[PDB]
């Protein structure tokens, strides 16, 4: 209004200067950015010396004047000033105000409508209070704490994202007329955007304070901290008091936030997915990459992509390493060597050959690294710092907690070094058979060795035997170490040495690219494999609660419900732009050439046989009822379409429409079969399965441009198609071009038709042609 | 006498079990109400039982 | 009245098939009969015939009976605890 023509007369006077013209004339927008930096630049040595000392005056802080004329505030109200007539020296439109003011306001000056949005704004903090509130504590004890260092993560956070994802889901919720070309994280996560705008719009607000805020909701606060007892964010987020070095105030916080529950049912389904691609022989690397991008899954109310959640995950599992490392991503220098973890901290080697006599005479190729190094070592409540030099486990130290931990991570570590005569002269109790090609896969010694001690105790106990045992010398009897796993004996292990207190978890903030092999094994710019299919378990049954395997090899329904979803994935993708698709046929108003589809055609057979002509009254009357009109609501049409197909006829519609396999759809109620709700309308539900709809056409629950943007794409510019706005953007014709203004400093051109085509197929397939 | 009274701090975190033979040997710590209740019959307590 | 069950206005039994109870009232048949009573599979529902019985089938009401199909075995209650298979035709 006003307010923009004032706007408009600034803008001229201030080109009507000499050297604004010039930097308003010369480069791109970006220098906006640097212009905001060679002003209002001014700092202090002591703030706090200079708050007691301006706090001291009389109108030390400043403020608006036409607010405050604008709110009446008064001057001098009960002889206690509260501002005068000034101009601070660097706004130029402030004026200077005393402290009191501010209490003026608080008491008796303008009030909003409501505030209760605050508590979204700081919804992470609310948070805090609320999961605080349900605690229980206990008795508060004295003792002494083992307090390990490592990288943790102190902030409950769920749908975790990364900052490219979160620059722009700070604009299509507050700034959505400045937003930019849509982004595939947008496009995918749509439900998600729509959440977080129905929260903040048509509401009074301070954007800049909302944004930033949206940022602290997104970010798991990592910290390098000592620790003590379970990891979990929750306790993290209040270690200060729950303990210290010498004190614990007991209390149980078990039962709230629910993030590693969400964590290991990502690892569960990893690990689904790994076995089944490994059961292929040729294929694994390509079966993977399939399995994992034709999956889905549920978040708390939202639902992601596997691959989504993959790349966005830090669990240093040999599961979740090995999809990362198909998926391309990369990932931080932890290794794995079966149930154990392990960190290189320092130290080299090469790889070399030697060999080993199963049963007699039987050479067996099993290799070693020819240097020095040194690692840190981690079992279930037990730590090691030990090094290995040119095949021999030289020294080891342990910090843990448990005899059968001990016992365990001492014995992993001699394994992982190749150290002791069975690498040298492997036992009789293994074969042949044993050796390895469960079905032709080999398997490396070690992994040989592995699972023989996984099988017996006494196999356990033996390989310790390998390890020289001598006499405890004096002094010595409290760091010393049995064949039990006892702090102190009269003979312990050799070059064994125990404590009180785990070890320190190493740290590096580095990221490294690796690859994988046929057999699913990873590599590291060197033979050292990080992970591997052996050093998992074997096998399990789970049930998996809100998941989809929309892919056949990971099915377990019967032809007959898959030949019903299949007709509804078929019918929905032909809701895209282009004459001949239902969005075309709903403009024209065509009501008559929906029955006529192809895709009803291959849905027909299912229809309950007897009944048919029945519902095809019923169909065909919503369908021509929602048309003609226009308030329509596309979840539905999409619905009862596949019944319009036959003649109709005359009879008693009990309410229901039922196929031929007793599985039915009711039209207006979810149920079993079909389901949707206005929470996330981009997803249709057939039995469990997940189904997208495109973005192309939107009803009356979707209420934005968010609906239309997988209809648009970008073309050669045309300066003679029209310019409008991203509101009138509904009113295009489906083959249209409109010329349009994008994020900032930018126009271009965009035709109303899609293009489902990605650049992974066009990528890899053109790839493979040419290994040839 | 039937089961002892009980004790307490004050969070009640922790508590203490004390049987019918020992209510005489902890009578400073229970309430008035209990004590004067307590007092003009310990005369007659033997062991755990009130004659 | 009720029919493919008993009831005091009416009732019936086989190895009595000879006599009819009207609020126990014993009443005669004027002729005899052995088997034109025996064959029953189409006196309990209108358009359905009993057929072995068959956990596997699903219960239903006789409202939904309108919306079945052929070969489509059905349990359906015939009285009080009494249930019984049924298939179209």
């Amino acid at each position: 209004m006003s307010l923009l023509l004032t706007i408009a007369k600034e803008y001229k006077r201030l080109c009507q200067d000499a050297k604004a013209a010039q930097m308003m004339t010369v480069g791109t927008v970006s220098n906006y950015t640097t212009f905001k930096k060679w002003t209002t630049s001014r700092k202090e040595k002591n703030p706090s010396l200079r708050m007691r000392w301006a706090m001291s005056s009389k109108f030390p802080i400043i403020a608006n004047k036409r607010m405050l004329e604008e709110a009446q505030i008064p001057k001098e109200h009960n002889n206690v000033a509260l501002w005068e007539d000034t101009e601070d020296v660097s706004k130029r439109d402030h004026v200077l105000a005393s402290a009191s003011c501010i209490n003026y306001w608080n008491f008796c000056g303008p009030c909003v409508n409501n505030s209760e949005v605050i508590k979204e704004v700081y919804k992470s903090r609310f948070g805090r209070l609320e999961r605080r509130k349900e605690i229980m504590w206990k008795e508060l004890r004295f003792t002494l704490v083992d307090r390990q260092r490592r990288r943790v993560d102190t902030q409950p956070v769920e749908q975790r994202l990364r900052t490219g994802e979160i620059k722009d889901l700070q604009m299509w919720t507050l700034f959505e007329d400045e937003a930019p070309l849509a982004s595939k994280f947008i496009l995918d996560n749509y439900g998600l955007v729509k959440e977080m705008r129905s929260k903040f719009a048509n509401k009074p607000l301070n954007k800049e304070v909302v944004a930033h805020m949206l940022e602290k909701q997104f970010n798991p606060e990592s910290r390098f901290l000592p620790v003590f007892g379970a990891i979990r964010p929750e306790r993290m987020e209040l270690i200060h008091a729950l303990g210290g070095e010498t004190w614990i105030q007991e209390a149980n916080t078990a039962g709230i936030s629910n993030v590693d529950q969400r964590k290991n049912d990502i690892r569960a389904v990893c690990r689904k997915v790994c076995l089944a691609a490994n059961a292929s022989i040729m294929n694994a690397k390509s079966k993977l990459v399939e399995y994992i991008k034709s999956t889905s899954m549920r978040i708390g109310e939202t639902e992601r992509k596997l691959e989504e959640l993959i790349l966005e995950t830090d669990d240093v599992s040999p599961e979740v390493t090995l999809c990362k490392s198909a998926l391309g991503g990369q990932l931080g220098k932890t290794l794995s060597f079966g149930p154990m973890l392990l960190k290189k901290i320092s130290g080299s080697g090469v790889k070399v050959k030697d060999t080993v006599y199963i049963q007699g005479v039987r050479a067996v190729q099993f290799e070693y690294w020819s240097e020095q190094e040194e690692f840190y070592g981690e079992y279930k409540s037990a730590t090691a710092l030990f090094s290995r030099k040119e095949r021999s486990l030289e020294w080891i130290t342990i910090g843990g907690g448990i005899n059968e931990d001990r016992k365990r991570l001492l014995a992993m570590c001699m394994i992982f070094c190749r150290d002791g005569d069975y690498f040298k002269d492997a036992p009789a109790t293994i074969t042949m058979a044993d050796l390895s090609t469960k079905l032709g896969r080999e398997i490396p010694y070690q992994y040989v060795m592995m699972n023989w001690i996984q099988k017996s105790e006494d196999n356990l106990e033996a390989l310790l035997y390998s390890r020289g045992i001598v006499e405890t010398n004096p002094g010595k009897m409290g760091s010393s170490m049995g064949i039990d796993g006892s702090k102190r004996a009269i003979k312990s292990l050799r070059a064994v040495t125990i404590q009180s207190g785990k070890i320190d978890m190493p740290e590096s903030k580095e990221k490294i690219h690796l690859e994988l092999s046929d057999n699913l094994e990873a590599f590291d710019s060197s033979g050292r494999i990080v992970a591997t299919i052996l050093d998992l378990p074997s096998d399990k049954k789970v049930t998996f609660q809100d998941v989809s395997f929309q892919h056949p090899d990971l099915a377990v329904l019967r032809d007959e419900k898959t030949a019903i979803t299949k007709g509804y994935e078929a019918l929905i993708k032909r809701l895209g732009t282009g004459d001949n698709d239902i969005p075309s046929l709903i403009a024209k108003k065509d009501y008559l050439s929906l029955y006529n589809l192809p895709e009803v055609k291959l849905m027909a057979p299912l229809i309950r046989p007897n009944r048919k002509g029945v519902y095809s009254r019923v169909a065909r009357k919503l369908v021509s009822t929602q048309v003609t009109t226009g308030h329509y609501s596309l979840h539905e049409l999409i619905k009862v379409l596949p019944f319009t197909y036959f003649a109709p006829k005359q009879g008693m519609f009990e309410g229901r429409l039922f196929f031929s396999n007793d599985s039915f759809v009711e039209p207006g109620v979810n149920n079993n079969v079909f389901s949707w709700s206005k929470a996330d309308s981009s997803k249709i539900y057939c039995h469990g399965i997940a189904i997208r709809v495109p973005l192309v056409v939107g009803d009356e629950h979707m209420d934005t441009s968010l609906a239309l943007l997988e209809g648009f794409s970008v073309c050669e510019n045309d300066p003679r198609a029209p310019m409008v706005t991203r509101q009138d953007l509904i009113d295009v014709g489906f083959g249209q071009k409109v010329r349009l203004f994008v994020g900032q400093g930018s126009v271009r051109t965009f035709k109303r038709t899609a293009s489902q085509r990605a650049a992974s197929s066009d990528v890899n397939k053109n790839v493979k042609k040419i290994k040839m | 006498l039937g089961q002892g009274i009980r004790l307490s701090n004050k969070r009640k975190t922790k508590e203490v079990i004390i049987k019918a033979e020992k209510m005489g040997k902890y009578k400073n710590l229970m309430r008035e109400e209990y004590k004067n209740l307590f007092e003009p019959l310990e005369k007659y307590i033997q062991k755990d039982v009130c004659f």
